[PDB]
């Protein structure tokens, strides 16, 4: 919470007045002033409240913790090495690892649980169609 | 134009509230985790004894 | 003022959007957290055209992004800008078309709809005043040129009098990508027809060919495309949002450039558009800006202008420079060419200007040219078309999803039609 | 949000899936225990909740050797342990005990088991399936799988990688029976099959990798480097993606017209691999020269109909696009008339892996090709007059009679293959 | 301020009381000896004023040798040394023995004991009692406690944890008439009862566990727990907590029919405990999957009547009636017409634990469903028919003569059982 935000009506009646009537701008010096002022309040709130090519990411694994594990079944020599068991002994080494990895990332449609219908009443008004001065 | 964007200066920190509370929601996520790794390889070597 | 909302769908349309309001962002110097950055005070007068203002003084595109897969929008919002979208506009499926446009306009586009046409009614209705809606769309695709084409005749039903434009990539039968594209193509263009105020036509072969042959780059991709038709959008609502000599807009281009509510398919053009060893060498002026523009060799189509006269044509520009000069170019360049300018009507040719230039460029113009040209990609879709047809083949699909063969035998011939009426005033003599 | 299911069948389909998800994981970093040391790896695998990965996959064999050195082989802790099926009683090359008598009573747990996996997944876009078909087991659990599945979820698209016998080459002597049993019963019920006989891959490997002493390790592998090329779209970013629904979009221009065949490219070792500077033009003519066809085809025989190609690595558009035009320019090769383009290209980031130990070179480029051509009907006719050359007689028959099965039931399956050779001859002539 | 007093009588409420007992005290950190290492204890054990605590339990038994066992065990410091009560001679699976001869000595200790117990206790909401119908002495015991106390305390509640025979696993062969005597006793008696037969529970071991070769001691932990999740709403903070009293306000739609069977989940060792999610629609589904029962009965061949589940962990209640919300719409589960709703939810935080030199382990959501069900008719059936067979000829019967227990008796039972049948068979049609 902040002070702002407690202020309330019946304090805007009559509470002094914002200049002194020794310093009264003069017309023309108003007339070429306009500009200031409208940039002023038009982006005041821009600038305080508001305020290429494609990259790969790094692999997921590093090299020196493949940590390889040793088969639960304890073979006794090479001769009985069978025919099913080659994939795999062999850890990667510096050569193999791709050097440039493109992953697809689905973080922000895992959300929207549901499509929105509007379940709920107009309340459009009318702007009219030509020099709104005349709509109700 | 003050007291407006001192408002909008209110919601930012709102914003930055309920990021801190997402973030404390991934730690509560690490729990599980932290739980599983270690509790399951002792349950694991529980029968091997 | 006189505002417009943006929809795109489909892949092709998505990432065509992504980089029109990059280009737009980057022309009004608003950065892609939704704060401003610019110099001149005319880049935010009219900056509610494209953009809505949200709390904490951010901008936001007034963008529609629909998509029957996810992973499109997934890596749109991942790119450069990405932030700027409303997350609450992005309506997508779980399934996907599979370039089937009877999934894509019959199944399931048909559940899908209700949550984006709401969405469109509820934007639309929240601006001050509309002028028109614009879409971008592929018509190689089943799910965009399908449910595209459904939405356009949805939002006509709703809103009779505005006005509807349309960027259509077409399947040119040279640099083809999938097999049934001629089926879906024609499919599309007969409800098209009926519906958009304005269709404008992209030919990916012919953006290439230029690429290769005016800009001579080496390695050219579908980033430089999405560049240069975006650059091509850009100028055409250019004088619009910003003060001009002869201020101009899409319902006065509308008026002004078909003659019958029928023939309203254009081919566009950029200039100037120089190789970057040689963009010191050319000399910037209005001569040489107006004999690029009608050149042939820039035209974004594969037709051949030359082969056809011009209904009319009109030009945009870019940048201060003495309106008569650019008045007695445009009467000699007709005065000459009198053989390929259809005569019932004199003087063909309208010519807007605006004072701004795009950024980094001192001169430009955007070329829009209504000719019989262009029937060359029809007659050769629905040759494809035909050739496919006669033996049956692929039909069984789209006979299993409430769809026959009696609809597929009238677009035929609604397009052959549409075909011979077009070429009917190219004979016609007064 | 897009998931795939993988299922084995046979023991030509387990050995092949082994090495297909060696190459798996080693493309998405997963370490063989399934613990690694952004969600690329949703499409064949599914997170534990916390630590490791399970696979999308099910073996099933009835003979429990495969079944135990892969139980206990180093890929052990990554699969989990209840979905690895075995039997007890290996039906032996009889497609009637594989159809009729045994696996009967293991079909039931294997649609548990598939319901339980595709329960986690909500995304499913497919299954993929491998079985030898020259196997009894292989051939009849196959067939009673997709007659099952295809009821069961009706419209899921099905891809079959079937391993025809080679013309010459085969290991039994009883497999025209069974491969065209199985063959009348996938023609119904599978939407896409794949060629893969042995002869013309293991020509590949004596010839361009070189290698005089060839096994089915070398065969696996290049299975699973086609399995992987055709899936990178599905879980690696591109400029042109394609979906296993948009196969079927190009691919089968009638129901019955579902048999496809693979070709690969490039195929060097590294020894004298970095001697080119390979191409892509050099790389797809590689592809559509005919002795690089992964089937014994010759397509010089006959028309194409179609034919999709994925390109991986850092391809550039124009350089496919101008390929395609050299080999539409090309005379020798020739299209069926009434399809005026018959092209699908697709292009993905993701250059190939290498396996370590393997025997392909390291390639930044690489295209796989599927091929639908009037080519196929030759294989047929070869398999049916070996079929006709054993049925004239009735040798073997009583063994399949006393099965259960019916005596008739040959004249089905001749009656089916004729009518396929008829629509392939009556498909393939010019309006 | 809340307590409940615990009753174990027969060798199987022996031999489940030590389970649960070591599970209790593994609960609140107290070791075997009684001390606290350095409020919650306050349902199940009583403060001595310094020092250790006391359980709120008696064990009954005439047999000394399990007592015997107890008194020298490594719990030997646990109970009070004088509400072990042991007798001289057993029943010997004789109902008369234990209701009309020997039993009659040993109540007035049992009641006086009963006495001094709850006069310390100041909230206790009532009784629960463990005991095996398969017993004589279990059986005749059981039901005079249960007649001495409904006149002695009133309206208190009583929940009896009663292990049925199994349909055709059995150990003795007498015993369809002490469980036909025993229901006509504690019908009237019992606010609620819970179906515990050993045939499903072996089941679930063999199917889960994996364990070929368990015993007595696996059965009594899984009842354990199943006990420790039915009262853990007393003594730890929930989101939605659940009396004993808020239990038959739910469970019993008419006084005769208060029979009800259990469910848990889940279920899993730890082999295999980290490879699935054990999310909670999963465990939920495993929880109504008639084969994860602990009794016998077909809950397909009835309609159910009421279903009361708690869950314990880090639940959620969107993800519970999301949850309940699909077993509504599944279609092979139906409700009787006349209960609309029938769901009693429970969620509370505390986790289930493991106890060391067990078999499952822990996770991080468990739940356990009381089910009311038609179905249960069955069981009823089943051993009217053993008891109509054996009675035919008199089998048997001049024991419980002989001891004297009037012939007439059994009469009245078989007739109370004809009644009961016909009620659930009426109570079971739709309006
Ligand atoms: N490409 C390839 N084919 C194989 C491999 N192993 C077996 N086959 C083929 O499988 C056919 C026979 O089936 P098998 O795989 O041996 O065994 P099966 O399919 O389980 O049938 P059964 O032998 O009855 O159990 C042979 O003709 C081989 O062509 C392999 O590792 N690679
Ligand atoms: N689940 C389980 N049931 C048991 C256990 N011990 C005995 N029972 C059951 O008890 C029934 C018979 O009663 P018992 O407990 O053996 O003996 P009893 O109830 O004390 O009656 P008596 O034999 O006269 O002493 C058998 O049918 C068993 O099913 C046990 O440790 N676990
Ligand atoms: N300009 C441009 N065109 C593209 C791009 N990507 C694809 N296309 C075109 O889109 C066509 C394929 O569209 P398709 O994938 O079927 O659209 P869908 O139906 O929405 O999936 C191709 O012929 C391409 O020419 C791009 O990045 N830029
Ligand atoms: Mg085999
Ligand atoms: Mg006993």
């Amino acid at each position: 919470g902040c002070k702002a935000m407690y202020q309330t009506t019946n304090n805007d009646y009559g509470q002094p007045f914002l200049q002194d009537n020794k310093t009264v701008p003069t017309y023309n010096e108003l007339v070429e002033a306009q500009t200031e002022v409208t940039r002023a309040e038009k982006q005041l709130k821009n600038k305080t409240v508001a305020t290429n090519v494609i990259v790969p990411k790094k692999f997921p694994l590093k090299e020196d913790s493949y940590k390889a594990p040793e088969p639960g079944l304890k073979i006794g020599n090479p001769l009985y090495m069978t025919a099913n068991r080659e994939y795999g002994m062999l850890k990667p080494t510096a050569f193999e690892i791709p050097n440039r990895f493109y992953p697809k990332d689905n973080t922000y449609s895992k959300s929207f649980p549901g499509m929105h219908k509007f379940d709920g009443l107009n309340t459009n008004i009318t702007f009219s169609k030509v020099h709104r001065a005349l709509d109700e | 134009q003050t007291k407006k964007v001192e408002a909008e200066l209110e919601e930012n920190i709102l914003r930055k509230c309920e990021e801190e509370k997402r973030y404390e929601a991934e730690k509560e996520r690490i729990l599980n985790e932290q739980r599983m790794q270690g509790r399951f390889v002792l349950q694991q070597q529980m029968l091997e004894k | 003022m006189r505002e417009i909302v943006h929809i795109q769908g489909g892949q092709c349309g998505n990432q065509i959007g992504a980089k029109f309001w990059e280009v737009i962002s980057d022309e009004h110097g608003i950065d892609p957290t939704g704060t401003y950055h610019g110099d001149s005070d005319l880049q935010l007068e009219r900056i509610n055209v494209y953009y809505n203002e949200a709390t904490g003084g951010r901008y936001v595109p007034r963008a529609i992004l629909m998509d029957l897969e996810p992973g499109t929008m997934d890596s749109v919002r991942a790119g450069p800008f990405g932030q700027l979208f409303r997350p609450d506009n992005f309506v997508f499926g779980q399934t996907g078309a599979g370039n089937n446009w009877a999934k894509g306009h019959y199944t399931e586009g048909a559940e899908l709809i209700d949550s984006v046409l709401d969405v469109v009614r509820k934007e639309a209705e929240g601006c001050d005043c509309l002028q028109g809606f614009q879409i971008t769309h592929s018509l190689g695709g089943g799910t965009g040129s399908g449910m595209g084409t459904l939405l356009i005749s949805k939002v006509r039903e709703e809103y009779p009098d505005r006005i509807m434009e349309t960027f259509s990539v077409v399947p040119s039968p040279k640099v083809s990508d999938t097999v049934v594209e001629p089926y879906n193509a024609t499919l599309s263009v007969h409800q098209l027809v009926e519906n958009a105020d304005e269709c404008m036509v992209i030919d990916n072969e012919a953006l290439y060919d230029i690429c290769f042959r005016t800009l001579k780059l080496t390695t050219p991709t579908y980033g430089d495309l999405n560049h240069l038709v975006s650059a091509a959008m850009s100028g055409v609502t250019c004088c619009l949002r910003f003060p001009g000599q002869l201020n101009s807009d899409l319902r006065k281009l509308a008026v002004n450039l078909i003659p019958f509510p029928r023939l309203h398919f254009f081919m566009i053009g950029f200039a100037p558009l120089t190789s970057r060893g040689s963009q010191q060498y050319r000399a910037l002026t209005v001569p040489e800006l107006t004999q690029q523009m009608f050149d042939a060799k820039n035209m974004m189509c594969a037709a051949d202008p030359r082969h056809g006269r011009y209904l009319t044509a009109s030009a945009l520009f870019r940048g201060r420079m003495s309106t008569k000069e650019v008045d007695e170019q445009m009467l000699n360049v007709q005065n000459k060419n009198s053989s390929y300018f259809v005569e019932w009507i004199p003087n063909n040719i309208k010519s807007s200007i605006c004072d701004i230039p795009p950024k980094g460029l001192k001169m430009a113009v955007t070329f829009v040219g209504n000719s019989t040209a262009i029937q060359e990609m029809f007659k050769r879709v629905a040759e494809q078309f035909t050739a496919m047809f006669r033996r049956k083949a692929f039909l069984h699909w789209y006979t299993g999803e409430g769809m026959d063969e009696m609809e597929f035998t009238e677009a035929e011939s609604n397009m052959n039609d549409l075909v011979s009426e077009y070429q009917q005033y190219q004979d016609a003599t007064a | 949000m897009r998931e795939v299911i993988s299922i084995h069948v046979g023991q030509g389909g387990i050995q092949v899936g082994n090495a297909c998800w060696e190459l798996f994981c080693l493309e998405h970093g997963i370490q063989p225990d399934g613990q690694m040391p952004d969600d690329a790896f949703n499409t064949f695998f599914s997170e534990t909740g916390a630590g490791k990965h399970v696979p999308r996959a099910v073996f099933l064999d009835l003979e429990p050797t495969v079944i135990d050195e892969v139980r206990t082989g180093t890929y052990r802790q990554l699969f989990h342990p209840e979905q690895l099926i075995s039997g007890k009683e290996d039906a032996a090359n009889n497609f009637a005990r594989g159809h009729y008598t045994i696996g009967k009573e293991i079909v039931d747990l294997c649609l548990d088991r598939i319901r339980k996996l595709a329960d986690n997944c909500t995304g499913l876009q497919g299954f993929l399936v491998f079985n030898s078909v020259g196997g009894g087991t292989g051939s009849g659990l196959g067939s009673l799988l997709l007659e099952r599945l295809s009821v069961d979820y009706g419209k899921k698209s099905k891809l079959g990688f079937t391993i025809y016998p080679s013309p010459q080459v085969s290991t039994a002597v009883v497999e025209p029976y069974n491969s065209i049993l199985s063959t009348h019963s996938l023609l119904e019920h599978t939407d896409v099959a794949v060629m893969l006989d042995n002869e013309a891959i293991y020509d590949i490997c004596r010839r361009n990798l070189d290698i005089e002493r060839p096994t089915y390790t070398n065969l696996n592998r290049l299975i699973a480097q086609v399995i992987s090329s055709l899936t990178a779209s599905l879980r690696f970013d591109g400029a042109l993606n394609v979906d296993i629904t948009e196969f079927q979009t190009n691919l089968v221009p009638y129901p019955r017209i579902h048999f496809m065949l693979s070709s690969y490219a490039p195929i060097i070792s590294a020894e004298k691999a970095y001697h080119e500077q390979l191409s892509v033009a050099e790389i797809t003519n590689s592809a559509f020269e005919p002795a690089n066809m992964m089937a014994k085809c010759d397509p010089r025989h006959g028309k194409y109909m179609a034919c999709s190609m994925m390109y991986r690595g850092d391809v550039v558009p124009k350089d496919v696009n101008a390929s395609i035009a050299t080999i539409k320019t090309k005379r020798t090769i020739q299209f069926v008339d009434w399809c005026p383009t018959g092209f699908k290209v697709g292009i993905n980031y993701q250059p190939p892996t290498v396996v370590p130990g393997g025997d392909l070179a390291k390639v930044m480029r690489a295209v796989c090709m599927i091929s639908n051509s009037t080519a196929i009907a030759e294989v047929f006719s070869r398999l049916d007059h070996k079929f006709d050359l054993m049925y004239a007689k009735r040798a073997f028959v009583h063994w399949y009679v006393g099965e259960g099965m019916e005596e008739g039931e040959f004249s089905e399956a001749r009656e089916d293959l004729a009518a396929l050779e008829k629509d392939y001859e009556e498909v393939g002539i010019e309006t």
